[PDB]
């Protein structure tokens, strides 16, 4: 399973971080053709975006990580 | 000119927001299930995020 799969799931963290680089570089762009308050809400979404796909991907790595410390825990001695 | 840029910088987002969408379904897991409540409130709340930068491009 995906979620029992410290691999995997630090692969999909890539992924997720990929999109987010790709996301940060185009609104970077976006926001320069668009040469204020219609500024705001657009530095908004694209922020509320970028940081979406970085709680996916710190979720995946801070769980990728405590399966790693569930199983260590348990064969320790 | 500047127009056709960011229209077209525009439709580069939305094919990013559907690669998106295409790996939160690969990562459906990650939310308890790809059918999970709590999957479909993250991909709606990515739509209306995308919704309005797109909106606004157009």
């Amino acid at each position: 399973r995906f979620m029992t799969d410290p691999h995997a799931m630090r692969d999909m963290a890539g992924r997720f971080e990929v999109h987010a680089q790709t996301v940060e570089d185009e609104a970077r762009r976006m926001w320069a053709s668009a040469q204020l308050d219609t500024m705001a809400q657009m530095n908004q979404a694209f922020r509320n975006i970028v940081n979406m796909l970085h709680g996916v991907r710190d979720g995946l790595v801070r769980d990728a990580n405590n399966y790693e410390q569930q199983e260590q825990a348990s064969q320790q001695i | 000119a500047h127009g056709a840029m960011i229209r077209a910088q525009a439709g580069l987002l939305e094919a990013e927001h559907q690669a998106i969408v295409r790996d939160v379904l690969a990562a459906g897991d990650f939310w308890g299930g790809a059918g999970s409540v709590a999957c479909q409130e993250f991909i709606t709340q990515l739509g209306r995020n995308f919704q309005v930068i797109y909106e606004q491009a157009n």
